[PDB]
């Protein structure tokens, strides 16, 4: 019943910029979201939560903004050391939903 | 007799009341609307908005 895409597929900016993934839905989710972010040979962690919440260890520079339909993750700035995929959840309403998670985005940072 | 408030009447036309043929039946018209409102999808929601 729910379906999302995410976008841009990949992303490449040297050390010093920001970068920033949009994750739209066809319908409104409210403030339910999150953030999940999976280093190669590894499971995914979760970065926000609730769109807005930083989790637990995790340094201040992802932001996540929006609300209801376009939401968007925000890094102010990248080490190199966050060049993975980025997922988002819809956490909202899992009835009858082909996948919760939505579409993958490979950060490439070339220092 | 009632109208004049007397128990006699002089010869005369009265006008008394009114009258007015009740209501037969009833009917009631809708269109042909089966498909019962979303009402379940919206209040038995797991999770609500902020």
């Amino acid at each position: 019943d729910i379906v999302m895409t995410q976008t841009p597929a990949s992303v490449s900016e040297p050390v010093g910029g920001t970068v920033t993934i949009k994750c739209q839905a066809s319908e409104s989710i409210s403030n339910w979201l999150a953030w999940y972010q999976q280093k190669p040979g590894q499971p995914p962690k979760l970065l926000i939560y609730a769109a807005f919440t930083l989790a637990s260890g995790v340094p201040s520079r992802f932001k996540g903004s929006g609300s209801g339909t376009q939401f968007t993750l925000t890094i102010n700035g990248v080490e190199c050391a966050d060049a993975a995929t980025y997922y988002c959840q819809q956490t909202y309403s899992s009835r009858d939903v082909d996948n919760v998670f939505g579409g993958g985005t490979e950060v490439v940072v070339k220092g | 007799k009632c109208t004049l408030k007397s128990f006699t009447v002089e010869k005369g036309i009265y006008q008394t009341s009114n009258f007015r043929v009740q209501p037969t039946e009833s009917i009631v018209r809708f269109p042909n609307i089966t498909n019962l409102c979303p009402f379940d999808e919206v209040f038995n929601a797991t999770r609500f908005a902020s």
